[PDB]
């Protein structure tokens, strides 16, 4: 196929010969998915709002006869757009429906029913959606919720050794955590006894909590351990022989086995010895009496004669009590074991202790510990138990629950009971003691096969469905208040704990959050993160060892790579490329599988625990046509290592070496050859790029931006691609081609271009046309180019001409020098849109009109203010002028009656004295974008926004009249077709309307059907769409919800060109980026052969020095593409003939072995790729694959071939005295970044400002005031210069004495230049604190 | 010379603070016109009691009854957050301004 119809006006060169079967799939299925599947209708009951209310439903009150059933929901459309609530800044939700139907019962009469119940649906609370990026609109904010990373829950084996106890032992436990309730765990203490843990309280022994299941003694040690056989007969004392039970023994006797001796007395306890007497088969044996009194009684054997306790189980034998016992006529004898070699003395201890023997005061005692306060009243106690350990309710072992729960139970079915089962625990309870026995294998904490994220399909289901039972409750004391409730689902559900849980919980929580937007790359990468943060997951807030670590299992998922560098590290990470999720929250990824020795071509998806036994090889790997591999040994990978294995034993294949990387760092290109660190730096550093003005895509690149671009919601698509019509930067529409439409409203698709627009992050973006005009376009093509974009491909940053050199000591470690050339090609130029929103009315003296008028200043802010209106759009705004003019009636009315009707008062009329201006900040100067200012219902005379409410009106009024043309005149030339043959007349027609007059008579049918039919859908056609025009019309007008707080709101976009800049700072892709030391003028930059003055000075030791190895094949690759454009566009300078250019293109593309499939001229030669020429004759777009990327044989095959010296050196001569620097020098072309660390937003300089009533110190920086601050540090650094002078009046005079300013501002003049010392205010502020203590010092 | 730092921008809140001048301000009112009112032995009582543990609850000891439990602002333990705001007087005084 290789049609590549939006690639065809820039192809990027691809390297490597490794292909990509698996397409990189949308990448936003996490949150896309956890979405649609979190709306959803399902018979099965999946997770969601059907899970939730099939959970609480149905709600039936105690003793109430009435239930309530669960109709389920059903979703609506919401009141607004996307784009236009983001614009308007209100939350965009949808309502909820469906009702859930009552039910009423007879009461004291079995099945009496009065009657039916199905009522309405009811309002409840409010339901937000996802736009198709995978954000959220509240209030106007982006509103993305990050991944989370915590335990699934299930069976857990840890080891918990703790390395602050001493003991230098391992301690085992096991908790079972469920997805919701309290939490159960075993705790064992060197008594060798196991204990029991319930919600951080106090450790009970197992039999008290296994008493309070009500299984007697008998039971516990007849159910946790076999009784083996004891028999005696007339005191034969017959017992069976389990010589495969243990391994030892004391003999004092000679025991004999069937006539003949098995160990003969003081015979070897040897193996020899042993398997003589196991290996042949043996059946019970007799032997002395001695040896009862060392074993320990198994079950409950009581005295035949009479009714004593004596002997009971769990107790030791004596020798006089052998006489009681066996003389007592018992007919058969149970003894425990007890010997340790694979086992232990369990459950013992746990017995002697516990003070409870039996389930009701277990129960009183468990109910102790767990209430402090009260004592218990054994009335409660079942209900405590119940709903304590098994319980509907206080379970909750969800999906993964049951699942891990017979995964390490080893059972069969998947499903199982979601409550506790006293089995289950059982079991827990014997494998824990195989635990402690020794055999067995415990569980990593690390390990991601324990691990599951959640999203915010089942964190809102869980919020939702706590809220969902909080109205239960009030619910349920409507129900249960009345006996008989007729219509009940009207009054009583209440929307407010719907409305708060959900608001409350996608307005504010520690997962969501609105993002800083700097590229569509840090929206993405943004977008899809792990957060072991939010409830659960988070250890400690800071430090840790083992929690931070890199286990195995963060190979194929999640990216090591990218991380947050900050104070917190290993926490937050990013999932790979081709990750999934599972249906319990596990995260899958790909490998190909293998049949004997073919490689077939399905790939599945594995988990941590499929892929942990199974052997996958290496990334890289030798393939052949036939499928086998070359190589006998090929690096393959089992678990937790790697090693080579034969052909045989590999399993699967990891397709592409991207797997491991992220969307983040998969960027970067020459991955393997610069170091991880700096790699990690660079990633790091990717995200805080600001988009400029004129975007030009990366020549050295990878790839997989030209998904990322288009996969991130950023640029402009086409839906059913066709002939464009008409375009405009407002607007772009397209005819779509009949292929493929539907065959109701015909139509065509109309799409609205966003213009400059503020960002959260201050920046500007924007989309622009790709295509001119008549351009066909198909499915999936990108119209329009979002901020940092160009051509669908991502562009944040800009190349530049590239030289390594020192420079007369200007460039030192990572210090950066920039040529005055880029300063004066606008390149680096962004636009920060700040807004200003000046908003507060609200007063109980009246209302507060805006503008209108300026009190106390003079005509000039009345120059840019309008009259009745705000400022004019567009204007200069500088230092503290009026941007939005706002007064407040202070005073209104007082004596001399308002001085007169506001006759002393001017022309304000509020009286005087109104504050409420906007008065921009000092230090903001910059153009207006849009003021948007605010919509209210019923108000009236607002000069403010008439004039884009009358646009809004002219625009929906003129894209919907294009549609309204399309249809009119479709039907109309619908009209023209019928009326042929039926009494046509071209010039009669093509001059006049009608028809002839509705297409005459003709034959009766035509006449009435057809002319009738005319009129009928032409009328509604008409009257629908000035029905549906004046129902968008009152939707415009209509305006949004306002805070109550305030009358009015008002807020305005500005803007700000801020270009390259001295100080600033730059960043490379390998992890390189400084401040710049000074712009040089163009005339001292050194020049080449060809006097081509260098644009950047760098320092080459940072590459030795901090590791730095992609900044060379980088700029020489560059060097070699810009080579490849710089020759064609000397071939544009000659006007040579296509064929002659196209011969060099076509080399240019396959030159090299393979590594593409890309074709030269394959469509039609003369046209597309032709013109694409002309689109590269700037640079050649060359990609390298992460790991698969290209080597320095063709990278100086390439460069050879670009006429430019192989070694990549080129002879330069220095601009300023003319000479030649001596040895050739690396120069080439990189890919910079500039950041928002320039020095206008970073530096702020103050002298004297605003200052707190609290301690008399300023509040500290961006408010334009304060001196930043000295620390402590600064106070050791003037005691370590040893200065008396500048700590001591540091301290005092600046901040907490007003003498020291005062005098000092007053010795200023005439430069007394003595400063007072002044007592300082702040100390009595600690004096005054002190005083308030009840131990008040005052001086004498 | 009082000024306190407040945490959410100046706002007192449910802190028993609060709590304190509920309880301080009627007892210790009733309590001063108690006393100078001679009154008996059930408004002294009532009143020495409620202003003893206005004095001495803010002093030590008391249950932190206040408000409700959780989702609400307690600044208020030892009563020592007005001489040490972190980790002393250092904000206000002896560190950097």
């Amino acid at each position: 196929m290789v049609y590549s119809y939006t690639e065809k006006k820039r192809i990027r060169k691809d390297f490597g010969k490794r292909p990509q079967v698996l397409d990189v799939p949308y990448l936003l299925s996490i949150q896309l998915d956890s979405f649609q599947k979190f709306i959803e209708q399902d018979p099965e009951g999946q997770y969601g709002l059907e899970a939730a209310f099939r959970s609480v439903f149905p709600i039936q009150s105690y003793s109430g006869n009435s239930e309530l059933q669960y109709v389920s929901y059903r979703l609506g459309e919401p009141v607004f757009d996307v784009q236009e609530c983001q614009i308007r800044g209100v939350t965009y939700s949808a309502p909820l429906r469906v009702k859930l139907r009552l039910v009423i019962y007879e009461r004291e009469a079995p099945e009496g029913t009065v009657k039916d119940i199905k009522e309405q649906e009811v309002y409840m609370g409010e339901i937000p959606l996802m736009t198709d990026n995978g954000t959220f609109v509240i209030n106007g904010t982006e509103r993305v919720i990050v991944s989370q990373l915590h335990r699934s829950p299930g069976v857990f084996f840890d080891s918990d050794k703790g390395k602050t106890h001493s003991s230098g032992k391992v301690l085992y436990n096991a908790r079972i955590i469920p997805y919701r309730g309290s939490w159960l765990d075993f705790e064992f203490d060197p008594k060798d006894n196991l204990f029991v843990r319930i919600d951080r309280r106090r450790k009970l022994p197992a039999t008290i909590i296994l008493r309070a299941l009500n299984y007697t003694t008998e039971q516990i040690l007849d159910l946790f351990f076999e009784k083996v056989i004891f028999e005696i007969r007339d005191n034969k004392l017959q017992m069976e022989l389990v010589p495969e039970r243990l391994r030892g023994e004391t003999a004092s006797f000679d025991i004999e086995a069937n006539g003949k001796v098995y160990v003969e007395k003081g015979r070897r306890i040897t193996a020899r010895h042993i398997r003589q007497l196991e290996k042949d088969d043996v059946k019970l044996i007799e032997v002395p009496v001695e040896y009862i009194a060392g074993k320990v009684v198994a079950k409950d054997y009581i005295d035949e004669s009479t009714g004593e306790l004596i002997c009971a189980a769990n107790m030791e034998l004596s020798l006089d009590l052998l006489a009681k016992l066996s003389q007592s006529g018992h007919k058969r004898i149970e003894t425990l074991f007890t010997n340790d070699l694979d086992h232990g003395p369990y459950i013992s201890e746990t017995l002697r202790v516990d003070p409870t023997n039996d389930r009701l005061s277990a129960l009183v005692e468990i109910y102790r510990m767990m209430r402090p306060g009260e004592p218990p009243t054994r009335e409660a106690a079942e209900s405590l138990f119940e709903n304590l350990f098994f319980s509907e309710d206080r379970y909750d072992l969800s999906a993964v629950g049951r699942m891990k729960f017979n995964r390490s139970l080893l059972r069969e079915e998947i499903e199982g009971s979601g409550i506790l089962s006293k089995d289950d625990i059982i079991d827990v309870m014997k494998k824990l003691i195989d635990i402690r026995n020794g055999k067995g294998e415990v569980d990593d904490i690390d390990h991601l096969g324990n691990r599951r994220i959640r999203s915010v399909g089942e964190m809102a289901e869980n919020q939702f469905r706590v809220g969902l039972v909080r109205v239960e409750r009030a619910v349920k004391e409507r129900l249960s208040l009345g006996d008989l409730d007729t219509l009940m689902p009207q009054d009583m559900i209440n929307a407010k704990p719907i409305s708060a849980a959900v608001k409350e919980f996608f307005g504010s929580s520690q997962l969501s959050q609105f993002m800083d937007q700097n590229n569509p790359l840090s929206e993405i990468t943004h977008k899809r993160r792990i957060s072991a943060l939010g409830p659960g997951g988070l250890t400690r807030e800071r430090a840790g060892f083992e929690v931070r670590d890199v286990h195995p299992t963060h190979y194929g998922r999640v990216c090591p790579i990218e991380t947050p560098e900050g104070p917190n590290i290993g926490l937050i990470n990013s999932l790979s490329v081709y990750a999934q999720t599972n249906e319990y929250g596990f995260l899958e990824t790909p490998y190909r599988k293998v049949t004997d020795g073919v490689v077939t071509d399905e790939i599945h998806y594995l988990s941590a625990i499929e892929e942990g036994n199974y052997v996958i090889a290496q990334a890289n790997s030798n393939l052949d046509e036939e499928g086998h591999f070359v190589e006998d040994l090929v690096t393959c990978r089992s678990k937790g290592e790697s090693s080579l294995f034969s052909r045989d034993q590999v399993d699967y294949m990891d397709v592409s070496t991207q797997q491991v990387v992220s969307v983040g760092a998969s960027l970067i290109p020459f991955l393997e050859h610069d170091d991880a660190n700096r790699a990690l730096m660079g990633a790091n550093m990717q995200r805080q790029a600001v988009p400029t003005l004129r975007a030009d895509k990366p020549l050295v690149g990878t790839g997989m931006e030209r998904a990322v671009a288009v996969d991130s919601g950023v640029t402009a698509v086409a839906k059913r691609g066709g002939v464009v019509q008409y375009v405009d930067a407002s607007r772009i529409v397209i005819k779509v081609n009949e292929d493929e439409m539907y065959p109701g409203e015909a139509g065509i698709d109309i799409y609205n271009l966003t213009k400059y627009t503020r960002s959260n992050q201050n920046t500007c973006i924007n989309q622009m046309p790709c295509v001119s005009l008549g351009e066909p376009v198909e499915r999936g093509d990108v119209l329009a180019d979002g901020p940092s974009t160009d051509l669908g491909e991502l562009a944040l940053g800009q190349n530049m001409r590239v030289a390594f050199m020192p420079w007369n000591g200007y460039n030192f470690e990572d210090s950066i020098l920039v040529s005055e050339r880029v300063v004066q090609e606008d390149r680096f130029t962004t636009i920060h849109i700040q807004e200003l929103a000046c908003v507060s009315r609200d007063t109980k003296l009246g209302p507060e009109e805006i503008t209108a008028d300026i009190p106390n200043v003079g005509e000039a802010a009345l120059s840019k203010l309008d009259e009745s209106g705000i400022v004019y759009i567009g204007a200069e705004v500088t230092g503290g002028d009026i941007l939005v003019g706002k007064v407040t009636p202070k005073g209104e009315t007082q004596l001399t009656p308002e001085e007169k009707l506001l006759r002393a008062i001017f022309g304000e009329k509020a009286s005087d004295v109104k504050d409420s201006s906007l008065r921009v900040p000092n230090g903001v100067s910059g153009t207006v974008i849009d003021v948007q200012v605010f919509t209210r219902d019923g108000v009236e005379k607002d000069k403010r926004a008439l004039e884009i409410e009358e646009m809004q009106l002219k625009q929906a009024k003129k894209d919907l009249s294009e549609e309204l043309q399309i249809l009119e005149a479709g039907l109309f030339s619908r009209i023209r077709a019928v009326l042929v043959a039926g009494g046509v007349e071209a010039e009669k027609l093509d001059k006049l309307p009608r028809d002839r007059w509705l297409e005459l008579g003709l034959t009766d049918e035509e006449k009435q059907n057809q002319l009738e039919q005319l009129a009928e859908q032409y009328d509604e056609l008409k009257h629908e769409f000035e029905k549906k025009l004046e129902a968008k019309r009152r939707k415009i007008t209509q305006g949004d919800d306002l805070a109550p707080g305030v009358l009015k709101i008002v807020k305005v976009y500005l803007a700000v060109k801020r270009r390259i800049q001295p100080g600033d700072k730059m960043a490379g892709r390998h992890g390189n980026k400084g401040v710049i030391s000074k712009i040089n003028p163009i005339e001292d930059m050194p020049y080449d052969e060809n006097g081509t003055p260098v644009d950047i000075v760098l320092n080459p030791l940072g590459v030795p020095s901090r590791m730095n190895i992609g900044q060379i094949l980088e700029t020489h690759l560059g060097m070699a593409a810009k080579g490849i454009g710089d020759k064609i566009n000397a071939m544009l300078k000659q006007q040579q003939e296509v064929a002659k250019l196209r011969e060099f293109i076509q080399r240019a593309y396959d030159l090299g072995a393979d590594v593409r499939q890309k074709v030269d001229l394959s469509t039609f030669s003369d046209e597309e790729v032709m013109r694409l020429a002309e689109n590269l004759r700037k640079g050649m777009p060359i990609a390298t694959p992460v790991f698969d990327g290209a080597k320095e044989a063709e990278i100086k095959e390439l460069l050879k071939l670009g006429d430019l010296p192989t070694s990549g050196q080129i002879r330069l001569y220095d601009g300023r005295t003319g000479e030649q620097f001596e040895r050739p020098v690396t120069v080439g072309y990189m890919y910079m970044l500039k950041l928002n660390h320039l020095v206008d937003d970073k530096m702020h300089a103050r002298s004297t400002g605003s200052y707190s009533l609290v301690t008399q110190q300023p509040l500290g920086g961006k408010a334009q005031f304060g001196g930043q601050r000295f620390g402590e540090m600064e106070v050791w650094a003037l005691e370590a210069y040893g200065a008396a002078y500048t700590l001591q009046e540091m301290l005092t005079v600046k901040s907490d004495d007003v003498n020291g300013r005062t005098k000092m501002y007053k010795n200023i003049v005439d430069g007394n230049h003595q400063m007072e010392p002044g007592m300082p205010e702040s100390f009595n502020v600690l004096l005054k604190e002190i005083r308030s203590l009840g131990i008040n010092i005052e001086l004498e | 010379l009082r000024p306190l730092v407040p945490l959410d921008g100046g706002r007192f809140a449910t802190s028993d603070l609060n709590d304190l001048y509920r309880r301080v301000i009627n007892r210790n009112n009733r309590l001063k016109r108690l006393l100078d009112l001679a009154a008996p032995d059930i408004i002294v009582r009532n009143e020495k009691r409620m202003l003893q543990e206005a004095v001495d609850a803010l002093l030590d000891n008391g249950r932190r009854g206040r408000a409700i439990t959780g989702s609400n602002k307690r600044p208020l333990k030892s009563l020592a957050d007005m001489i040490k705001g972190k980790q002393g007087r250092f904000r206000q005084n002896l560190l950097g301004k």
